[PDB]
DNA sequence: GATGTGTAGCTACACATC
DNA sequence: GATGTGTAGCTACACATC
């Protein structure tokens, strides 16, 4: 029925973002005009190369490594046409 | 003098670059100039101290900031000096005038200076010196031993950097030292770096040779989009033909697999244009030499490029005929044929479809020869060669016209005959019933002529020798499934069924062979979908078939059950001589319970949702149930399970006004039970630990207030903005709010709640109360002030669209 | 983590170019 | 034929702020 048709376009059709559940789901609907080079800069200027004292400029140890290696999970490709439809007999579906 | 005669001399050519790249070519021209000038009168130090000085006036500068100028004007002016080098080299049989020292001192001078903001603290220092280098990287020439050491040890550490930016910087000076140490550093980093553009940069500009192809491809799962595309825009394209001489054919088989049926457009267009444009075209076009390469045993992929490379190419489409040539067939052939006949078919192609392919007569006459060359034989991968041919051009007859009456029934002996080959394979039994099925056009006429085809190889057995042997009853029970699957009347119209089901399906339910039970099964639950009688009968063995079979029994009785209910409703329970629905019920919570049987868990939750949307099931505290087992930490490393209620939850609310609102009243205290659950787990210690199996109580909040969205809906009437059943949520949650003790949970609740959906056509009742609950909150349990700033943000709405009294 | 804004990397069709 | 280059506009990401 167009319940099928109707549920079949709206849903296959983007909104596949959310087809891995979890977290996994979005819904989501001049400066610097110059530079004088000839400017002295009396020795405070270079130090820009500074220490980093006790600023980080490291990841973290944990995220260095992910055994997930952020790659995306098997597919199994629920969709719509796969709900609609019978078990046993894949060629008829349910009252629909 | 001098000195200062030097910098200013630079400085100028500085002052000026920065600005334009107009007078670039020029500038270096000039530094060049200054240079050699400046080393004669013996002050090459001179210069290369304040060659040095004026560059770490652009290491502060952010990214993208339009003084890197000075960046493009430093690698424009060792490339040159290199490039006179080996020129000189070229040129003269000596270098005369130490132009190869002057050249090896500046850049190990240079690399050095720049080196001391390597570690800097300021974000953009980091970038810039790593930036610098990347640009001059190629062109540094020869190095004596400890500047390398001192490059790699600087990188291997920045490869780990607080900013991705830095790190995308950091590979790319890595990608010179390749070909040792170098390509360790990028294997780990298109694996393991979080940012999706740092495996990016590792991953194009990697060496690519017989070592790291593997992590390279690997990417094609990545999960950002972009990677995923250039796998196939990029690597597979730059390759050509190496991909299939190079590429071992099972994971060339899998890439182009996961491209064709991708997620995302993006990707699937960038693979289908691999395959009809880039790799036919590099084949020369010859269509039959492409379809070699994609392994065709692989259909189901193959079909969709061959249909991908018909919409690239339609004028190479009706170029393509069958004549009675058919002494040249080969599994590629035998493939097209079906491929381009049922597309022909599908877009309604007159022209084609007239005259291209042989009359169905015909055809049988060709299928005929290939069946007798395999079954009626007295090698191997000639078998499985013949029986390929055998499918597909089954499958191409099971749609044939048939309008001559002569070739309707000359395929029909052919397929007869087949499906009386005891030795048939289970895809040619399969096929050959469609066929059967679509020259008949009567299903007594179908149905007469299968059970024919089943008793005969029965009685052969049972009259050879008094109940058949094992592996007949196996060949009878397929095929007699096969016709099931397409038979859609009554029992009590065809007879021989129901004789049918007396001397082999009931038999098959009590066998001892698991491999016969569970075929006899699916043959009752077919023969259940056509007489209501039969299934009510049936109920009880079949919920306890799911109660104490094994896993793979239980695995088809559930189905069965499910389909049971599909077909014919409640009928089938809670009545006279009926099995109750609670007993059911519960045969379902043991198995979406099951954790230890996690493929039964699949159908368990797919074919719960699947009875709440045909509104078959409508208890609510199952459907809450249901719910729980999606979020609960013991289900969350079932992948099957979670696409399962991923996308059927969804469907479920945003289908129907009706079911939403069923999510809305048991939205609230599902929350509440996922809160304590995740609660609970984060104090309790266990050596398994992991308190990160369930996710956290404010994205669980999120999720539920999607799905209680009436905007997600499926059908708008215009009337459903003034629907409260996202309003009747929240208020169930600031009512439960009180219930929550501890404080960073009821603040993940309280910061999300300005999601909701507020419209002036929404009931005024429900909105002052959702509002008396807001500031009841607001004035007596104080919060954090984040938190109170959310709070408030909605009451200041309510407050708004509440005021719209006119 | 919940906001809101910025952008890399295409995607399409139009033409000039060698 | 096939490569350039002009425009524009799109979407999932990354970025920024507190």
């Amino acid at each position: 029925s167009i319940f099928e048709k109707d549920l079949m376009a709206y849903f296959d059709e983007n909104l596949n973002r959310n087809w891995r559940g979890r977290e996994h789901w979005k819904v989501r609907n001049k400066k610097v005009l110059e530079i004088d080079f000839f400017k002295t800069d009396d020795s405070f200027e270079d130090k820009v190369f500074a220490s980093k004292g006790r600023t980080k400029i490291d990841m973290p140890i944990k995220n260095r490594k992910n055994d997930t290696h952020y790659l995306l999970p098997d597919d199994f490709h629920f969709s719509t046409d796969r709900i609609t439809r019978l078990f046993i007999k894949p060629g008829q579906k349910m009252s629909l | 003098d001098i000195n200062t005669k030097i910098f200013n001399s630079v400085a100028e050519v500085f002052q000026k670059a920065q600005g334009s790249y107009a007078g670039h070519r020029k500038h270096i021209a000039v530094l060049k100039k200054i240079q050699s000038k400046a080393v004669e009168q013996g002050y090459e130090d001179a210069f290369n101290f304040w060659f040095d000085k004026l560059v770490t006036k652009i290491l502060p500068l952010k990214k993208n900031e339009i003084i890197d100028r000075i960046v493009k004007l430093v690698a424009a002016f060792i490339a040159s000096l290199e490039r006179e080098l080996i020129l000189a080299k070229k040129q003269n049989y000596k270098l005369t005038n130490d132009e190869e020292g002057i050249f090896s001192r500046f850049v190990d001078q240079f690399i050095r200076h720049v080196l001391r903001g390597v570690e800097s603290p300021d974000k953009n220092v980091r970038f810039r010196v790593l930036q610098l280098l990347a640009v001059i990287m190629d062109n540094i020439g020869e190095i004596d031993e400890s500047l390398f050491n001192l490059l790699i040890l600087s990188l291997n550490k920045r490869i780990y950097d607080r900013e991705p930016t830095v790190r995308i910087q950091a590979v790319f000076c890595l990608t010179k030292f390749q070909d040792f140490e170098a390509t360790r550093t990028l294997v780990a980093s298109i694996q393991n770096d979080p940012s999706a553009e740092v495996r990016r940069a590792a991953m194009l500009n990697l060496i690519n040779d017989n070592n790291t192809r593997p992590y390279i491809l690997e990417r094609a799962r990545d999960v950002n989009i972009v990677n995923r595309r250039l796998v196939y825009s990029r690597i597979l394209k730059s390759m050509g033909r190496k991909c299939f001489d190079d590429i071992e054919p099972h994971i060339f088989d899998q890439l182009i697999e996961w491209g064709l049926e991708d997620r995302e457009l993006s990707v699937r267009n960038a693979c289908k244009r691999l395959i009809a444009h880039d790799w036919l075209n590099a084949l020369d076009g010859d269509l039959i030499e492409l379809l070699e390469k994609l392994d065709v045993s692989r259909s189901s992929v193959c079909v969709k490029a061959i249909e991908a490379l018909f919409q690239s190419r339609p004028d190479i489409l009706s170029k393509i005929k069958f004549p009675s040539i058919w002494k040249d067939f080969t599994v590629e052939i035998a493939f097209l044929f079906r491929a381009i006949y049922l597309y022909c078919l599908d877009n309604n192609i007159t022209e084609m479809l007239e005259e291209n392919f042989p009359e169905a007569s015909k055809l049988s006459e060709h299928l005929n020869h290939y069946i007798l060359l395999r079954y009626h034989h007295n090698s191997h991968f000639d078998y499985n060669t013949l029986e390929f041919i055998i499918e597909q051009l089954s499958i191409a007859a099971e749609r044939y016209d048939y309008s001559d009456e002569v070739g309707r029934r000359s395929m029909l002996t052919v397929v007869r005959n087949m499906l009386a080959l005891t030795t048939l394979s289970e895809p040619l039994i399969k096929i050959g019933i469609r066929v059967m099925k679509s020259l008949s056009i009567n299903e007594k006429d179908f149905v007469t002529m299968a059970i024919e085809i089943i008793n005969d190889i029965r009685d052969d057995d049972i009259e050879k020798q008094k109940e058949a042997s094992s592996a007949t009853i196996v060949l009878c029970l397929t095929r007699s499934s096969y016709m099931l699957e397409l038979v859609n009347t009554p029992l009590t119209e065809n007879i021989l069924i129901a004789s049918l089901m007396d001397t082999l399906i009931t038999p098959a339910v009590r066998n001892t062979a698991p491999n016969i039970r569970e075929l006899g099964v699916k043959n009752l639950g077919l023969c259940c979908l056509l007489d209501v009688k039969l299934a009510i009968d049936n109920m009880y063995i079949l919920g306890m078939c799911v109660s104490k079979g094994n896993a793979s029994l239980k695995y088809i009785a559930l189905q069965v059950i499910v389909d049971i209910f599909s077909v014919h409703g409640n009928t089938v329970v809670d009545g006279e001589g009926k099995v109750d629905s609670i007993s059911l019920h519960k045969i379902f919570y043991k198995v979406l319970k099951n954790n230890g049987l996690p493929e039964c868990q699949v159908i368990a939750a797919e074919g719960l949702c699947k009875l709440f949307l045909a509104d078959v099931f409508t208890d609510d505290d199952l459907f809450e149930t249901l719910v729980l087992s999606y979020f609960s930490p013991i289900n969350s490393s079932n992948e099957a399970l979670v696409q399962a209620f991923a996308f059927c939850i969804p469907v479920y609310c945003f289908s129907h006004p009706a079911h939403q609102q069923r999510m809305s009243r048991t939205a609230a205290d599902i929350l509440l039970r996922l809160c304590v659950l995740w609660d609970d787990l984060q104090s309790s210690v266990i050596p398994e630990v992991d308190r990160e199996a369930m996710l956290k109580p404010n994205i669980i909040f999120q999720q539920l207030l999607f799905w209680t969205d009436p905007r997600n809906l499926v059908n708008q009437t215009g009337s459903t903005k003034k629907d409260t059943v996202q309003l009747t949520f929240l208020i169930d949650v600031l009512k439960i709010y009180a219930q929550i003790e501890k404080k960073e949970i009821k603040k993940m609740i309280i910061t999300n709640i300005n999601a909701i959906f507020l419209s002036s056509e929404q009931d005024y009742s429900t909105l002052k109360e959702l509002l008396e609950y807001s500031d009841d909150i607001a004035e007596n349990d104080n919060l954090d002030n984040v938190s109170k700033n959310a709070l408030d943000k909605l009451r200041n709405n309510l407050n708004s669209l509440i005021e719209e009294i006119n």
